[PDB]
């Protein structure tokens, strides 16, 4: 996968 | 409240600066983002292994106090922003 992909998937 | 959520502690200040955070107060949304920039542009990531960041020898890895995490496992990531993030 991508670093900024997986990233995004990240919740606050 | 207000529209600004969190204050950062200096240390991860510093990391928000060095990825073109301005200000120095945040919503999560603006500390995750640039969390990740600083990341991608400081080449932390493993080229290979994309969900690994070495952090070892960084600013980031002593906050984190650790040599390396998975962003596939964040929950070290969320201990050190609940430590480094002081709520407004």
């Amino acid at each position: 996968e991508t670093f900024s992909d997986l990233w995004k998937l990240l919740p606050e | 409240i207000q529209i600004n959520q969190v204050r950062p502690k200096l240390p991860l200040l510093k990391i928000l600066h060095a990825a073109g955070a301005q200000g120095e107060m945040f919503t999560v949304k603006e500390v995750m983002h640039y969390l990740g920039q600083y990341i991608m542009v400081k080449q932390l990531y493993d080229q290979q292994e994309q969900h690994m960041v070495y952090c070892g020898g960084d600013l980031l890895g002593e906050l984190l106090g650790r040599q390396s995490f998975s962003v596939k496992d964040p929950s070290p990531l969320y201990d050190m922003l609940r430590k480094n993030l002081v709520t407004l």
